[PDB]
RNA sequence: UACCUGGUUGAUCCUGCCAGUAGCAUAUGCUUGUCUCAAAGAUUAAGCCAUGCAUGUCUAAGUACGCACGGCCGGUACAGUGAAACUGCGAAUGGCUCAUUAAAUCAGUUAUGGUUCCUUUGGUCGCUCGUACUUGGAUAACUGUGGUAAUUCU
RNA sequence: UGGUGACUCUAGAUAACCUCGGGCCGAUCGCACGCCGGCGGCGACGACCCAUUCGAACGUCUGCCCUAUCAACUUUCGAUGGUAGUCGCCGUGCCUACCAUGGUGACCACGGGUGACGGGGAAUCAGGGUUCGAUUCCGGAGAGGGAGCCUGAGAAACGGCUACCACAUCCAAGGAAGGCAGCAGGCGCGCAAAUUACCCACUCCCGACCCGGGGAGGUAGUGACGAAAAAUAACAAUACAGGACUCUUUCGAGGCCCUGUAAUUGGAAUGAGUCCACUUUAAAUCCUUUAACGAGGAUCCAUUGGAGGGCAAGUCUGGUGCCAGCAGCCGCGGUAAUUCCAGCUCCAAUAGCGUAUAU
RNA sequence: UCUCGGCCGAAGCGUUUACUUUGAAAAAA
């Protein structure tokens, strides 16, 4: 009702198995949709299901009236997760990070440099 | 330095990529390949700035690593791959080809050709030598030899190459009265009839073309093509038909367009 | 290496002398007819005028039939006019240096709004603008030097949220009517 | 915006500089609510450095006999992931700094018909008249014994 | 045979050589499978050799600051040229042997200095010019200072090695290990410059790689270097003077006429701020968006300089009395100081302003 | 143009610089 969806740009790209898009949510009066909302409005929009649709990048246009972002419609859950940048795969819960940081990757690969043979394996 | 380099700042890239600068630092150093540097598009450049087809170099990869694209008929998975001049692009996947041919200002314009074009291409030969028990070799812009060439063919003429089979099909021969392109410089992108050609000898020969519309102008021998013989070119040409229009006109023909857009 | 970029430049320059009567008593003038904040917004209006014009002069001193005199004066021209500084028959290089700075002050959103029946002063127009109650077209704009076009005057309305022309009631408003 | 003003004299007109004046770039003092962009151990010390990180790398396609796991079940040549190690490639890019350096560096110009060139791309690759249904010896990784206070030593 | 403006080019034919330190002519790996022992399709990798790309290295022409209290320089120990060679990837005094005596210079050679890396460029600028350019792009050079090397296609490499010099670290005193002008950070130096943060999501680079790595880079933190926008109030009714088409004797009134100490009276408006939910983005943050609260001394309290002239703005008041001080300059201060110290008032710019220095 | 010249069939330095005008070639920022 209150909120709308506009595609403006729309390649079909059989290269990557999706069809991306900007999106244009109006909202007159609200905060910024979530990404749930606008996903399943897509989905409502392109006759498809929620867990293949992809927005990214909402910007709110200043004074409130709109907001801009980019969504992407892959073919299958399967393509989704074949071409989809792992932290977005993140965001619907289909991917999961490491839970090291950087700084022990480096010490631990830095360690493993001064021994030789199986005992790398031993280091913490 | 010591050795190659192996990276290409984005303001030291070609203009005519139309790169931008707050993107990043660097600019995809076009690997080794038969064009030059300065000559040639990457294929990521080709296909995120100009196709869209991707949005990051990630995206390119994977569509180039899947093998859907095809540059003279062969697969190429490099991502920084230098396609130049006449080079022909495939998209199966899309159904689609493309011939990298310079747009007026100077830029590898996105020019969509049929699929009958499409297996063949025109290549300026370079040089031609006899070697190796006088068998006669011919090499082109393309950086591919050919052996065999016909006798009637010299430098500055050009060539269509059959791209399956890299055999010579035909040529056209460097003459006044054919159709020609301009590769470099000042009148880069230029299409027109050569007029003359005035020779130096121990320097560049500059050679005379005369646009279509009738606006002379002047290059160096080496930045000349030649695309047809006569005025009928062996290719298509872009939606500018290789005239320059002087800013004055792009201006007013950009001013026409929006007093009856829509 | 960085992404980033620096070209930035200044918008205005400082007066040679500090101090003349002539000069404080006609920046003083043009601040309280226009209600300019400080004496950098006429001195930021200058600077786009005197630029303005010496381009009109480099057009000037070319051939009359100069591709580039023509080009670049026709885009100073219609540049001008757009911005409904200049009138739409005065289109040479030589009414350029007739202009003045009064024909770019009267074209900021506070001036367009205060005469465009929106605002009752030119101060109420400042303050109406920086607290997001005018709209132009359709963008909510709070920039008092908007410089509007000629395109653009027909459409500055009063928002479509604020409680002159949304009709939410404002914070004071609602506050003093719930004890009522 | 192609500009000047105060100061030698009892007063004047000059030469003339001092001082003023406006940017700009560093430092510094006082003060500081919002928001966008953004420089930042150059100047003196190319002075000295604790510590941590900054260059690593495997595909279906070089080498798998680490049960480290492990299968469709087995007296199975190698099921498959696969650390380690050998092999290959990169480490000569990037980043930093400006101490050198005065036709030296560098810029435009031209030459290599006076040279080298990993890689990419194309070509060439039975053009040679004289165990092959696949040759040999190791060396890692692995096991096992050690030295040294000490190291990515061996 | 072909080509160049030009070869001692390319190609062909001869007569021979062919370095144990061969110089090529595949003993390599994956996938899918089809015919009568054999035959094969798609690849990956590797290897001469020629082009090609990326270059590198060398030459040509023209062009760099200040100095003559630098006028002659080079020529023993190559200085200019020629011949032969050596070395080199190749041209070459690059280096030798022999020969010639040449080569450069007021058109500034040679020497010295440079708080001199060069350039694209920056500041200023009427027209000319002056000054700057350590600094993110290009080229050069260096890795504490010199020198010599290995590997490789490419290094005279320094997050490679070897040695000496200067520093410096551990030691059981026998030995061993070093190179932040990388990113942070520390000391020191100084007038003078930030976090021992997060991430490879972007840009690209590297690798056997669609998969790993990257203090390169990106993102945040400090940040009044600097630049852009931009709040600190707006409106109305009133006691007041002010003002005007009108008549009036000074009023009336002018409120789509307008000022002010008004710390009067009102309602409106709103963001600074604190908290929400999104949005942003690898996680964050910051903007933006939506709410809730948030202004009357709107205490939610603007500063820095100055008030004799130059140059804007008080010879008002009090104090000091050639003191203390101000003052870029002229000058002020010696008991009515417009100039100092303060109060009030004003005015210049304004979230900025003063000062020192260079230009 | 001079070996005369491809719908009647080509001179475009067959003695030099400066200067002036043109063209080519010339990174991006």
């Amino acid at each position: 009702d209150t909120v709308t969806i506009r595609t403006r740009k729309f390649m079909t790209n059989r290269l990557l198995q999706r069809k991306q898009m900007v999106i244009d949510v109006l909202h007159p009066g609200k905060a910024t949709v979530p990404k749930t909302e606008i996903r399943e409005k897509l989905a409502k929009m392109y006759k498809t299901t929620p867990d293949v649709i992809f927005v990214f990048g909402f910007r709110t246009h200043f004074g409130g009236g709109k907001t801009t972002g980019f969504g992407m419609i892959y073919d299958s859950l399967d393509y989704a997760k074949k071409n989809e940048p792992k932290h977005r795969l993140a965001r619907h819960g289909l991917y999961e990070k490491k839970k090291t940081s950087r700084k022990q990757r480096k010490e631990r690969k830095n360690r493993m440099k001064k021994v030789r043979g199986t005992a790398k394996a031993n280091v913490g | 330095a010591r050795g190659p380099k192996k990276h290409l700042k984005r303001v030291a890239a070609p203009k005519h990529w139309m790169l931008d600068k707050l993107t990043g630092v660097f600019a995809p150093r076009p690997s080794t390949g038969p064009h030059k540097l300065r000559e040639c598009l990457p294929l990521i450049i080709f296909l995120r700035n100009r196709l869209k087809y991707a949005l990051t170099g990630d995206e390119v990869k994977k569509i180039c690593m899947q093998r859907f694209i095809k540059i003279d008929g062969k697969v190429r998975t490099d991502i920084t791959y230098p396609a130049g001049f006449m080079d022909v692009i495939s998209i199966d996947k899309t159904g689609e080809n493309f011939r990298l041919i310079y747009d007026t200002k100077g830029r590898f314009a996105v020019h969509r050709i049929t699929p009958e074009e499409a297996k063949y291409k025109l290549c300026k030969v370079r040089k031609i030598f006899v070697g190796t028990k006088g068998i006669p070799h011919l090499v082109t812009h393309d950086a591919r030899t050919i052996r065999y060439p016909d006798p009637l063919i010299k430098v500055n003429d050009t060539i269509q190459i059959d791209l399956e089979t890299g055999k010579i099909t035909d040529f056209i021969k460097f003459d006044t009265g054919n159709l020609c392109m301009v590769t470099g410089g000042a009148n880069l992108g230029r299409i027109g009839v050569i007029t003359n050609r005035e020779r130096h000898p121990g320097s560049f020969d500059v050679v005379h073309v005369k646009d279509a519309n009738g606006n002379s102008f002047a290059t160096r021998l080496s930045n000349i093509f030649v695309i047809g013989k006569g005025n009928k070119p062996w290719i298509s040409l872009p939606r500018g038909k290789g005239i320059r229009l002087t800013i004055a006109e792009e201006r007013d023909k950009r001013l026409a367009a929006k007093q009856s857009s829509g | 290496p960085v992404a980033r970029s620096w070209v930035c430049r200044k918008t205005y320059v400082t007066p040679r002398r500090p101090f003349e009567k002539s000069r404080l008593d006609q920046e003083l003038k043009l601040i309280g007819e226009y209600g300019l904040r400080n004496k950098r917004e006429v001195w930021r209006v200058k600077f786009t005028l005197a630029k303005i014009r010496k381009a009109a002069r480099e057009l000037l001193t070319l051939d009359e039939k100069d591709p580039r005199r023509l080009f670049e004066g026709n885009a100073l021209l219609r540049r001008l006019v757009r911005i409904g500084v200049l009138d739409e028959g005065k289109m040479k290089l030589d009414y350029i240096l007739g202009l003045k700075i009064e024909d770019f002050l009267e074209r900021r959103l506070q001036t367009q709004v205060f005469k465009l029946g929106l605002a009752k002063s030119i101060h109420h127009a400042r303050v109406l603008i920086r607290q997001r109650h005018i709209r132009v077209r359709k963008q909510v704009v709070n920039i008092p030097s908007f410089i509007v076009r000629l395109d653009s005057q027909k459409h500055i309305d009063f928002s479509l949220r604020s409680p002159y022309g949304g009709g939410r009631p404002g914070r004071v408003k609602r506050k003093n009517a719930k004890k009522g």
